[PDB]
């Protein structure tokens, strides 16, 4: 319904959950450091990189297992809207932007396990074919 | 019937008076999956724009929506395409035309008609060059050894020969790749909500 | 012959300081 | 049927009698976001006008209005575009056509049909030159070593060869860039007031 | 409403607020000095550079974190109308104008914090989608 | 069907019998802002007729009226324009087409369709020359070193090459400039009197 | 009104006021001297250069702060009509005319102050949008 | 169908039988300001037929009538015009097209469509020559140094190059000048008498 | 080979005097 | 290479006599 959807959609906003990985390590360059993030975290590959007002907008990419680089399909989200939610696999992440080039590392491996069936993007909501 | 290049200049002085763009909202993300997307597929054949004809990939990870909050296009969506024919000379890479992206279990075909790109994202999945400078060269090179052996337009004509035959390419199998699906998918006629 | 691509600008691997500052909450 | 270049001169003597311009007011800034603006986006793919086909950026900071008092166009507005095909010879930089600027959460697509520019603002996002002088040269250079080895129009024709193949470009990924959105956006059918 | 808007819009003019950064430092050249500003201040990147009658109109740009230059999307505003309100990130700012080239520096860093959700440009007024 | 050049001479003997000019009064200065004016703007982007596409300026000081007693067009009127494409050879300066002059707070757009000029006032905002003599020359210069090395129409053809590619220009950012707004603005439908 | 305007417009003629700068200094060449002005004064950039009957018509320009030259948007006005009112910033002023080239200097600097909002050109009259 | 050049000769024997001229009186001088006049203006911009586009002058002293007894056109009549584009080779001076002569306080526009002239009166306001022989010459001069270095139609073609690009001019700012307003102004619909 | 862009005219870094004069108010 | 513009004819800086004669009134 109109109101059925609504309630649900809110449910869907909040799903940056599961047991997160708390530690991301980053690089550190005197140029990088400056325009660094606020908080960057993950539970999945669905990773959030929040930004301060006064922190530039990098462009970040993922390092697939190939080791070679790739570009993630990302988006930013938030009331803050600053954060960039990326929806592609990768441990590391580069965070280029012209000369400069950071590269936060994600740091978790529960290997060989993790897969389930979300059943949408975020598990809150669901797909009930039409 | 004023001046023409009177017009043109005039066009580009107040720049532009390009027509206003309707900054109108795509209703839903689950109404529209915007491009600006990559369809990060995975190629599963050898590729050789040596020979025109088809390559095939299947999706890798998932494709998403506008906001990017719903996961509509999922993996295991096999795509198929075609390389109309050989690259040009030392061209970095072939060009690729992924046509239909079909889905596996579900169905979810869709003639997408987009080009493929690279990991990097640049258009066309890259490869290696068979110059074939040989076959293009062997011509005047036999003949000319004969005109040479007279002692012990053929250059121009040999160039008209040369350009005739294309080179070829090559890109290996199982290459990570992506599609600049240059458009919008509706899965707002599958997928909708909700909890839990 | 030809050249290739230049391998990527590679970030500091040596220095390595943690990202996060305070601890993250959900915004959205 | 007077003189023509009688006319022309006449045209340019009293300069100009260009037609009066209606100095009329754009009603609102929240009726119109004027160009003369930069859409300061951020490119998120590798770029290579090597191969025609698309680049993608997404907005960086915000876009504003006429007075510049309201913030209508906000960030996270992904744009997508296209480089029809390779630059010319040693051209400073490719040219870029950002077509549709779409918004993320909201919707806010809009076929903007503007070119991109540079940090500096100059039109077209710059890059590097693959001359490819090689492939264009290797032709007469094999052949001619043979005419050379006779001892131990091909130049003209070789030039007609040469110009044939374009060069290419390149611009890296994550380049700060902007769009000279060469027009006007209405978000006076979203956004309006007020307090607190 | 017609009158509802009005009241609000005035509310919106005045939002050059928050806790400002008071110190901008500038360069100083004997040529610059002359056609310098009156007051230049910021709370945000929303920065104002007021001008006297008899002070030229520079053209100023922002130095993004890339360090390379960029051009800001600016406007001038004011009954005075002299001031130039710029709405792009950057600490420094150049202020070229032919030969001459100033470069006021902004001077604040509350790093890692600042972001919120204005919800318009200026926080006075708001966006209540139509 | 008399003589033609009978006519022409005849035309230019009593010089001219050019048609009388209606020396009629522009009613008001606040009815008309005459050109012969400069729109003394201030450019705020880098400029490079290297690449076609837009520059942007905004007004500097104020624009006035006929008598020059009222100040109608005020500052902060952002203008945008376009450089259709590269200058010619060693041309002093690019040409510039300021199209729409829009105003900031108010509104006050106006497709002005005038060229820009210089501080000096001369038409077209000046810049610097990238000759690019290189790319135009590198052609025959590789090839010809080969015909040279035979020992250790290509000149004509090389010239047909050469002229092909334009040069480029450049003009820096924040240049003081002006517009020969080649026309008349009415702000007699804004602005009127009075005291105190 | 028809008569409302009139009265006002006269009001508007006379606004070469404020506290003037009285001293303009000029150059002085034996050629210049001759066809010099009568009175030249300013309160603003709105500067008047009156002329005698028998004094040629120079063409004058402004020296913007860039130091490089520019051409002012000028007009002449007056019953006398001789005077040239110029409406562009600049301290100095050239006053070329073929070979010859004077260059009256204006001489005031109340720096950092001056700006207000006239609200028309001349402050007498006003703009009450239509 | 007699002879033609029978006619022509016949035409020029009794010389001429040119058609009688109506020696009719311009009613008033305050009905008509005759040309044969100079509009002794004063140019207020730099001028460079380097770049096409506009110059601007304003009147100097007064313009008068037929008898020359009334002073109708007065000073402070700003004129604007245009130089369609560069002079020819070593041409003494650019040509100038003053179009509209507008008046200041009053109004008194008038598309006059006359050329400007010189102090001397000769048509076109003079200037200086940028030959630009350089850019026209640098072509064959690089190339030819190479054909020269073979030792240590290109001339014809180089000439076809050369003439291609125009030179340019220049005339300084604040030049005393005048207009051969090649016509008649009525101010018999302003100005009339009388005493004291 | 080719040339690049010339790095920008760089303002006085040495001398550094404060901008503001009196203290700012809001105009608008 | 090429030439530039010639810097402008520069007025007497040395001799400097005041402009005004009597004291100005408003005409208009």
């Amino acid at each position: 319904a109109a109101d059925k959807k609504r309630i649900t959609q809110k449910l869907k906003q909040t799903a940056f959950a599961g047991a997160k990985n708390y530690q991301y390590v980053m690089s550190e360059q005197p140029e990088m450091r400056s325009i660094q993030p606020v908080h960057v975290w993950d539970n999945y590959r669905f990773t959030r990189f929040e930004f301060p007002a006064n922190a530039e907008l990098p462009q970040v990419y993922m390092i697939s297992a190939s080791g070679k680089e790739t570009l993630p399909n990302s988006h930013v989200v938030g009331e803050n809207r600053n954060i960039i939610e990326v929806e592609t696999v990768a441990k590391e992440w580069r965070i280029r932007l012209g000369d400069k080039v950071v590269g936060v590392r994600n740091n978790n491996f529960a290997p060989g396990r993790g897969a389930v069936a979300t059943g949408t993007a975020s598990p809150d909501v669901r797909r009930v074919q039409i | 019937e004023t001046s023409e290049g009177s017009s043109a200049l005039a066009k580009n002085l107040t720049p532009a008076r390009l027509k206003a763009s309707r900054a109108g909202v795509m209703a839903n993300p689950s109404l529209t999956v915007p491009k600006g997307k990559m369809i990060p597929c995975g190629t599963g054949t050898e590729l050789d724009t040596t020979v025109p004809g088809q390559v095939s990939c299947r999706v890798s990870q998932d494709v998403y929506s506008a906001d990017g909050l719903v996961r509509l296009i999922d993996k295991g969506s096999w795509v198929d395409g075609q390389i109309t024919g050989g690259i040009k000379d030392g061209q970095a890479r072939v060009f690729v035309l992924w046509e239909r992206i079909r889905n596996d279990q579900d169905g979810t075909i869709v003639n997408i008609d987009s080009a493929g790109t690279n990991s990097l994202g640049s258009a066309g999945i890259p490869g290696q060059v068979d110059a074939h400078m040989w076959e293009r060269l062997r011509g005047a090179i036999m003949i000319s050894l004969f005109s040479d052996t007279l002692t012990a337009q053929l250059a121009s004509e040999a160039l008209r020969s040369y350009m005739s035959i294309p080179p070829t390419l090559y890109d290996q199998q199982g290459d990570a790749v992506s599609i600049f699906v240059a458009r919008d998918l509706d899965f707002s006629g599958v997928y909708t909500l909700a909890d839990n | 012959c030809s050249s290739g691509h230049k391998p990527p600008p590679e970030p500091d691997w040596s220095n390595t300081v943690p990202v996060n500052k305070t601890i993250p909450v959900d915004t959205q």
